[PDB]
């Protein structure tokens, strides 16, 4: 079995430029049995180059491949709106059809100031038996993002669950859903919940409470 | 298994792997004993009702199977075939005839037990090929040629798979490093009574050729004497003839000659043989 | 034209048997390789199995050894996948492939199975609003929280279907209780709370559920 | 002191998937082979699958092959046979069977069986209707359009069986059965002696009482 | 594949005879055939096995011979506590395992005569909109027996169903019910019903009949 390595695991590169792909191999590559592959947000894959060096039918001029052996790159002359999507080699010839992790492109704009909220649990829900509070982020980029819960200044841990959507459309920017979830017995103990997010358009972490007993 | 009447399953397992031969649908408890090829075997090779072979070699493939014990009403058969996964296969193709097609040979370095199924692509930059087989021959298709000086290599992939696994190879090249003549044919040699030291030598071209007054070859000559083993070279120019003026007297004599184009291909294989002396004065 | 459709998958319990069927198109299937790839949720790609053109030759991965068995029909042009006994990690959407230079050239819509236990159960709205009350800054957010639904998906509409602007639906998580959970926000103006009236919709198709919940301050 | 018992048996449409259980005991539950046997309501038995001892080999029938699967467990001893896409046709009693471990090979045990009813037509109350005639006379109530069997016919509270005679059902056309009772007594009664039948009926929850006179 | 022939399909005798069995195939089998009993109500239950076997705890009386491809299935004396459907079941091909279509014994007595009655359609049965009259047929022997629908004189098909009882454990004697199924409007169309049987033990065919506005 070979292990199919692509670096870098996120690209973000602004259309019109250059973009190089890498999928290294841990063993040679038989007969250059290499292809490269492009898949989109909920359709299917879709074969760009096979052979590493021969490109399919109906693929444009600008995609083009190359490599000898373990290091095969793939080079795109120049971006374009519907040219970002994920990426995946394929290796045969020493094993059976292998594929690799993938690699993500994405467009790059300004950094983006979050705008985070918080919302406590409903009243039916805490009359079920249960508790979730929901801490929201909106329009920040880029992806890279952490967000702290801190129930009574006590930091909290495996008992959250975070949620991104993709990019947008106009603006380019992201949305996280992070959502710590309690139940009854555990979320009136306590008296007040916060949720601490960094980032890096952000000077300092941003912090936003509530009291549980006022709302 | 289905009724004692049919004919024996095929199942091929690996060299030495372990495998299980049960007597169909049967139970574990039931008096059976097993024969290959109309011998009995020891019942410390049965689990139960089942065959538990270790270690299978190239001699225990043959038919096996199921009898009542200390009977000969036949239950179960199975045809048992040892075999080894195929290999990376040996692409090569050659250009026999260079204003014709070319043809492209694959075998496996190492046989196998097993029949094989073989399937070959080619493609001509982004094209797609036939490659309309004629041979006597198998495990050829012979590409023909449709463009030329087209700059543009081609790409040969064949694929061989096995009931154990599956393997493949391509390789790729041009049109003009594929191209080796045939040797010629009909090399004879005849003594000379107007030299001492001379002798007659004359070819011809080889017949699967088929246009050599547009395409001429250049032939390498090696004549040399039995005793010496020192070989000679000489290249010669356009023609199917050569005089040569430093032989023996009267020992004998081995040439051999081979073909090859003016600015493409590779040199040939060397002819049969050529046995002559010089005539002797008495 | 050419293309591949796939069929025969569903929403499915551990240990029990599903059929797939590959249909073929526009070319000839008698004379072609065919391939199964399947690929989980949030994960790459992975080859299944294999059958060549005659159909005597058929190879497997080594986690489906055993339980899956592939066969096609040159006749029908159909390619078939018998799967028996699934477990939690076959959960992928299959593929189909045609395998013109070990590239895997064409490729299908494919095809989701769900494999668990989760015994179906309709959604539930949470109203979602900030319990503080600040007019400071002039824009606000809203929202609607749906927990404990199965299986995939939900539509979740404002206004029905009469405001888009600002509405971000977030995907679907797959809690420790096997039922999906997911949320929806809306960002308007702090002054449009006390006027406007703000209605989330949800729907449920496999359970034929509409609910709808009144959110404001 | 082999036992043999099935689960899993009731009436179903034919647009939902069904599954048996049949779980041995008395015996070693590893070393045989399990068989399945239905039979239709009037009709022969049938074979239906078989699956090996260690659970390798499975074998359908082409009249329910894509459809049906067999399974088992030899650590719990359980019989498991996952029938899909069921139909009005499959209706019948299936029997769970192991086979022998002699030769030839026949089916040793046996299980008393479970039915599995399939059609469209779902729960519905019965109603009757008195039966009389307008030397010896014959009384009775007919009962129709009820689902599902069985019904529990009586007269005068039990205290009546002689000359009673009840016809089984039968699968009218519109998914439901029907059937009859009658009682023969003789006509020096019909001045004095008055006669009503019992219908009752269990799933539907349903009882009615009619006096049949004339 | 194989396909299994049992005759007859029925025999009727009475205690004590000896009854013959037999069992054709579609080829050649050397032993391979099992004997089963099935009583209405029960697990069928083996008898011989290997066609000449008697299993342990059989009578005697039972018995088995034949082989290749003709079978035959002997009993010595017949006991009131034999009379059951018996089956035959190869054992040379898997699968599929093949049965027969079965063989139903019953008990043998006199030719009787029936009592033929018709009951007119009650007066709940006006209200609904069907009207469903019934003929009887009781105590007669044997089970064939034919019977008639006649309206004016008006032959009907396709409109009736009937069901026969089993065999009486007293005198073993049958009956047999026919249900005639109109609507309210053919029934008010006409105005006299007639039902006619025919039977061995009867010379001539018995005539109960009625006339509508009459009952
Ligand atoms: C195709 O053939 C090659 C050559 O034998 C196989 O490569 C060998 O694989 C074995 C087992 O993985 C290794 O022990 C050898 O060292 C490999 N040799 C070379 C030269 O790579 C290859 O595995 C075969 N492919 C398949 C799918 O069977
Ligand atoms: C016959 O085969 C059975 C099945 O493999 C063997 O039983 C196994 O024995 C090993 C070691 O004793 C145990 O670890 C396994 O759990 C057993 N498996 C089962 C299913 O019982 C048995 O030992 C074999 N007998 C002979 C004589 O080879
Ligand atoms: C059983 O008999 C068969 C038939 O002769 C044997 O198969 C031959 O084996 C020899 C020895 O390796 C080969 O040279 C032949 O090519 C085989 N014939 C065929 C048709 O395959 C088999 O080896 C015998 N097995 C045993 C255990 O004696
Ligand atoms: C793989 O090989 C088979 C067999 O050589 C090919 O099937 C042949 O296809 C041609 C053209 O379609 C027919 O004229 C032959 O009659 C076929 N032969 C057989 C035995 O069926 C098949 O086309 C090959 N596939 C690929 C992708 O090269």
């Amino acid at each position: 079995e070979i292990v199919l390595t692509q670096s870098p695991g996120t690209l973000s590169l602004s259309p019109g430029e250059r973009a190089t792909l890498s999928c290294r191999a841990s063993q040679s590559v038989s007969s250059s049995y290499l292809a490269w592959y492009q898949q989109k947000p909920g359709q299917a894959p879709r074969l760009l180059i096979y052979g590493a060096s021969s490109r399919a039918t109906g693929i444009p001029d600008r995609f083009s491949g190359s490599g000898s052996g373990t290091d095969f790159t793939l080079t795109i002359s120049r971006l374009e709106p519907e040219d970002f999507a994920v990426y995946y080699c394929q290796q045969y010839g020493s094993s059976p059809w292998t594929f690799g992790q993938g690699t993500k492109v994405e467009i790059k704009r300004t950094v983006a100031a979050p705008s985070v909220f918080i919302f406590p649990p409903s009243d039916e829900q805490l009359k079920s038996g249960t508790a979730s509070v929901v801490c929201l982020l909106n329009n920040f980029y880029p992806r890279e993002a952490k967000v702290q819960w801190k129930v009574d200044n006590a930091l909290q841990s495996g008992n959250s669950q975070e949620s991104v959507t993709e990019q947008d459309s106009k603006d380019s920017t992201y949305s996280l859903s992070s959502t710590l979830t309690l139940s009854k017995a555990d979320y009136e103990k306590h008296k007040v919940y916060a949720c601490e997010v960094t980032h890096q358009g952000l000077s300092s972490p941003v912090t936003k409470s509530f009291n549980r007993g006022e709302c | 298994r289905h009724s004692p009447q049919e004919a024996p399953h095929v199942q091929y397992e690996r060299l030495g792997s372990d495998v299980t031969l049960p007597c169909g649908t049967a139970n574990w408890d039931a008096a059976v004993t097993w024969r290959v090829n109309g011998t009995d075997l020891a019942p410390d090779l049965l689990n139960g009702s089942q065959l538990v072979l270790h270690g299978l070699e190239l001699g225990h493939s043959g038919l096996y199977a199921c009898f009542h014990r200390d009977s000969w009403h036949l239950r179960h058969q199975v045809l048992l075939h040892v075999g080894l996964p195929p290999r990376e296969p040996v692409l090569s193709c050659r250009s026999n005839t260079y204003p014709k097609g070319f043809y492209c040979s694959w075998h496996l370095p190492t046989p196998t037990y097993i029949p094989n199924t073989f399937n070959v692509t080619v493609l001509h930059g982004s094209k797609i090929m036939v490659c309309e087989k004629d041979p006597a021959l198998k495990n050829r298709c012979h590409i023909r040629y449709m463009h030329l000086f087209s700059t543009i290599k081609y790409k040969v992939s064949i694929s061989v798979s096995n009931a154990l696994g599956h393997n493949a190879t391509a390789i790729t090249f041009d049109e003009f490093t594929i191209v080796k003549p045939d040797p010629p044919e009909n090399v004879v040699a005849r003594p000379v009574p107007s030299n001492p030291r001379r002798l007659e030598v004359t070819w011809q071209t080889p017949s699967t050729w088929p246009d050599p007054e547009s395409f001429p070859l250049k032939f390498f000559l090696r004549y040399r004497p039995l005793i010496l083993d020192q070989w000679q070279h000489v290249e010669l120019s356009d023609g199917t003839a050569h005089t040569i003026t430093d032989a023996y007297a009267g020992k004998e004599y081995i040439i051999q000659v081979a073909a090859k184009d003016n600015e493409i291909g590779t040199w040939s294989d060397w002819s049969v043989a050529a046995h002559a002396t010089p005539w002797t004065e008495e | 034209q050419v293309q591949l459709v796939e069929s025969g998958g569903g929403v499915v319990q551990p240990g029990r048997s599903l059929r797939l069927s590959c249909v073929a198109s526009g070319f000839t299937f008698s004379t072609s390789v065919m391939h199964w790839v399947r690929q989980a949720p949030g994960k790459g790609l992975e080859w299944v199995a294999n059958i060549w053109y005659d159909g005597i030759n058929k190879f497997y991965v080594d986690s489906v050894k055993g339980r899956f068995t592939i066969s096609r029909d040159n006749s029908k042009n159909t390619l078939y996948l018998q799967m028996n006994s699934l477990r939690a990690e076959d959960t992928a959407v299959y593929y189909c492939a045609r395998e013109f230079w070990s590239a895997f050239d064409l490729w299908g819509q494919g095809t989701m199975v769900t494999v668990s236990s989760a015994s179906t159960k309709g959604p539930s709205v949470f109203p979602l609003a900030p319990c503080s009350r600040s007019t400071s800054e002039s824009t606000a957010a809203l929202g609607c929280l749906v927990k404990d639904y199965f299986p995939e998906p939900v539509t979740v509409s404002w206004n029905s279907g009469a405001l888009t602007s600002g509405v971000h639906t977030f995907p679907a998580v797959l809690q420790s209780s096997g039922l999906y959970s997911l949320s929806s926000v809306v960002t308007v103006p702090s002054s449009s709370l006390g006027t406007k009236t703000y209605t989330c919709n949800v729907d449920h198709k496999p359970s034929n559920t509409k609910v709808d919940k009144r959110v404001e301050s």
